């Protein structure tokens, strides 16, 4: 594995620092490393493919070296080199892809392909170098084991969930009380509604609460919290809980009262914010709890009073809400987010080559399904597969 | 057991006897033997130096400026031309043991650009390179009787 | 002086044979002068 | 300050470019820089923490250099190194954190901690490098 | 075979006694043994698989000895070793598994696979050592016509059997007398019921008896015997013997009278216990006989008298019972028990690789079927297969 990495920063820090011009000196420490490789290789036959629509190109090795008898690289030097790199490029591609599909329950955290199982071999370790690519940096630290970690802009921690819970309902659905929400990606929107506008509620206040349990702990999260749930601020016709009929939601929005957001870790409050909208920090949590209330306005102008009668029919439905977005955070486990192409790379290679569904990943690498049942096996396979995708993107995008 | 060099030797026989040196010492010195793999050419000999000494001698090993040697390389230390100049015959006769070893000639070019100020010395070079030349330029033959 | 920290193991090769001058191994004769040819290939010195 | 920086790219470009195998010459320019540090350090004691729930861990120095001999790094080389880095890691953490809280109305732009006020010292500047972050 | 064993204690007492640190002479007697192996190997080629979903892997050998030196093992020494062990590990696994499936009738006790048939070869015997692993200790002694068994637990000697026997019945099933039981694993529960509460029985006592014949003799058994069969102390609706209808069982429990447990061997009473509840020892037996009686209470308070009328309908059914559990025992034949993973290992490897049903073992290695018809062939194959599973578990769990 670590092997694999080098093979690339080798080529990038190569196809990049080797051009018509420069002084040798820039590459002395480089050229060397390079050659070392060629040697170890030459003579070993490699096989890739043998699944779905994946060609089976075979590769032989018999390549010359790189004279160090020069100062300024003459064009002629480049071309006689690029021609030798373009075999490694078109190679690695066919290598990544091959181990970017196979899955294993028992040892999923390990290598699979007849291509890689041979790389972890000892006689090859003679290469490894310059491990500063965020992902490998983290692969290693995970095998000796310690405080690993990554960076994500608008991460993808919430499996898609869009539903409601009626705490008070009746067949006609003309006087409901409950909450409706949308948890997806890095965002949560939740609204609490009370058709009666807390007319018969103690202190004329109806309490609401929304709890979201993350499948992985997020640390160092920068979060935007805003009052109101725009998504649930418009008229809707919704299916009843049993699917037998449809109800009408005609919201009128009031400010959420006594807003309290708690970021908990193992049941303990790590961060708590009372009615603080804007940017807040949640430093370590596996659960978010949003509590908010609808308080019947004690003073109402005629126009307002008219919306909230003492008796049914209740035609304007009092609604309070919150919107929470995790802009950035760190997670000890790999996740999809709004900037990295890893998930898309893995999913794309599998789709393009018609790779059959395996025993670990959900059909189509479906994110919601994956994060909903993010087992240790899925995570180890995901990390292996994401790390390979990142190695590949250093050369092929 | 066979060991590294003289000093290495001495030391052992020496300590072996300073009674107050852990029964482990004798043991190690004892049973510890060389490493002799005929095939391959491996030889891992038991040694003893010092941190700063190992330091030295070490790199001396990891920088044995001695590349291999195939009929092919001999053939190659030859100008791309000449070989492709029919007029001249080439052939091999001696064999090559997988023991072959030479020392790189190190022919990095000019490095120093004297050809743009150090006239005084160029003149001395040219001169030189010149006589050199005459020494080679084959003498002529079959002329037309002067008279 | 601590022993174990001074004792090292040695990676040394085994039985080379160093060669200098080189060339020599080059067996080479030469055509007869009357049959010379330049990059030309027609023949150098062709005025019989 | 700039001091501080180095201490890291030192370790990263370190805990990263040093893996069982790599041919030495990818680090010659690196190893050197490293050692230079160790020297300047050894012999000077340090103090951190001293507020809220911030432990008051004390530190000392006395470490062997790094055999620049070998041509290809053997596993044994790594471990005897990682063990020396993990003291600098667990150190720097306790260092950053210490100056990541103290504040000053007047010169609230300069160093504060008894840890850093000593770093800006002159005898230390023998380290700075690779400021691309 | 014995060969196989070594290959492991070799590795365990290896991957265990060899670590960054230890002094020299703590491995001298060990290192040696090790090398000896390598030699014998290198050169000989091996093959595994070719049955069901079993990967047909090919193996080769050609590994250097050691640097039988250095005092306090230097890290570098380990890694250059672990890399050589991990080929033997991943090997042996593929070896055990291969011979952990093949069945043979006539003479099934012996080796089968193209992998092992070559191991029993003579040129290999140069390896056997440290046979203290309870199982091998017993394998050997068995090839030497000699006695000795294994220590088991909450053993699995009783094939599942849950039934009843009506000694007195009639179409309406309103006045039955008989017994019902559950024999399973190491436990027996049996109840004797008499709807008439021995109203017309001699001495107002109804005798009951339950006999269980073990398929193998158990020796040195520690047994818990308790009065009452909780399993048969509640109301039930049961199918009639002919399956044509259902009867009602409405038990009321009385203490079993004149309890006598006999542990017999070949028809002879070896141990007998009269009304002794708690912990009892049965030192050697192939049969258990439980005799107990229901005695109509000679004196009854009104509430009791009301349950037992002189004439039908009999609505409360007098029931007496016993519970017997074999906590531990020794058997000369391998058996499944509540602690060992052998049966589960063999069954699991066969299931995972879709191994076809063979001529010896019942489909799915079904324990009840196996122990019910525990033929000599099944036992020899089971022992071979259990011994291999135990060799495998020394390295792979
Ligand atoms: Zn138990």
């Amino acid at each position: 594995m670590d092997v694999l990495y080098s093979l690339s920063k080798t080529l990038k820090d190569a196809r990049d620092k080797i051009v018509e011009g420069t002084l040798y000196s820039n590459v002395s420490d480089l050229i060397q490393q390079f050659n070392q490789m060629i040697i170890t290789m030459n003579g070993n036959e490699f096989q890739t493919g043998g699944i779905g629509n994946l060609p089976i190109r075979n590769w032989n090795f018999d390549f010359g070296l790189l004279g160090t008898t020069l100062l300024n690289l003459d064009a002629n030097y480049v071309e006689t080199a690029r021609n030798t790199i373009d075999y490694f490029v078109d190679f690695v591609d066919n290598v990544c892809m091959d181990e970017m599909v196979r899955e294993s329950q028992r040892n999923g955290i390990a290598p699979q392909s007849d291509s890689l199982r041979k790389l972890s071999g000892l006689k090859f370790k003679r290469i490894n170098f310059d491990n500063s690519s965020e992902y490998i940096e983290n692969w290693n630290l995970q095998n000796r084991r310690q405080r690993t970690g990554f960076t994500f802009h608008k991460p993808n921690i919430f499996p898609y969930s869009a539903s409601f819970t009626l705490n008070r309902s009746q067949p006609a659905h003309d006087n409901l009380m409950g909450t409706m929400w949308l948890n997806a990606g890095s965002e949560i929107q939740v609204a609490g509604f009370d058709y009666s506008c807390a007319i018969n509620a103690p202190a004329n206040t109806q309490q609401f609460e929304h709890i979201v349990q993350l499948r992985r702990v997020l640390t160092t999260a920068t979060i935007t919290l805003l009052p109101d749930a725009e998504r649930f601020s418009f008229p809707r016709v919704i299916n009843s809980a049993d699917g037998a009929t449809t109800w009408y939601f005609n919201p009128v929005i009031l400010r959420p009262n006594n807003v309290e957001v708690e970021f908990l870790l193992n049941g303990q409050i790590i961060n708590t914010y009372q009615a603080r909208f804007g940017t807040i920090i949640a430093r370590n949590f596996d659960t978010i709890r949003l509590s908010f209330q609808l308080m019947r306005p004690p003073n109402m102008t005629p126009a307002v009073a008219a919306l909230f009668p003492n008796a049914q029919p209740f035609e304007h439905h009092a609604t309070v809400g919150l919107t929470l977005r995790i802009e950035s955070a760190v997670c000890e486990s790999v996740l999809a987010d709004a900037s990295e192409t890893m998930l898309a790379n893995v999913t794309s290679v599998r789709q393009e080559y018609a790779i059959p569904v395996g025993p670990v990943f959900p059909p189509g690498m479906n994110w919601t399904d994956l994060i909903t049942n993010y087992s240790p096996s899925r995570e180890d396979n995901l990390q292996r597969v994401f790390t390979v995708a990142s190695i590949r993107s250093m050369l092929v995008k | 057991g066979k060991v590294v060099d003289s000093e290495t030797a001495s030391i052992c026989d020496a300590i072996f006897q300073d009674e107050e040196t852990e029964g482990a010492v004798r043991r190690f010195i004892a049973e510890m033997r060389q490493r002799v793999q005929a095939d391959r050419n491996v030889v891992n000999y038991p040694s003893i130096l010092h941190p700063i000494d190992y330091a030295f001698n070490e790199y001396f090993l990891q920088h044995q400026l001695v590349e291999p040697l195939n009929n092919d390389i001999i053939f190659n230390y030859i100008p791309e031309r000449i070989r492709n100049d029919v007029n001249y015959i080439l052939n091999m006769d001696r064999n090559l043991p997988s023991t072959a070893r030479y020392i790189r000639p190190n022919l990095l070019q000019d490095r120093l650009n004297l050809h743009d100020n150090f006239e005084s010395l160029w003149d001395t070079i040219t001169t030189s390179n010149y006589i050199l030349a005459r020494s080679v330029v084959p003498d002529l033959k079959e002329l037309v009787s002067t008279e | 002086f601590d022993f174990r920290n001074s004792m090292h193991m040695l990676t040394s090769n085994l039985t080379f044979t160093v060669y200098s001058d080189l060339l020599a191994f080059v067996s080479a004769d030469t055509v007869e002068p009357i049959n010379a040819v330049a990059f030309d290939n027609m023949r150098i010195m062709n005025e019989l």
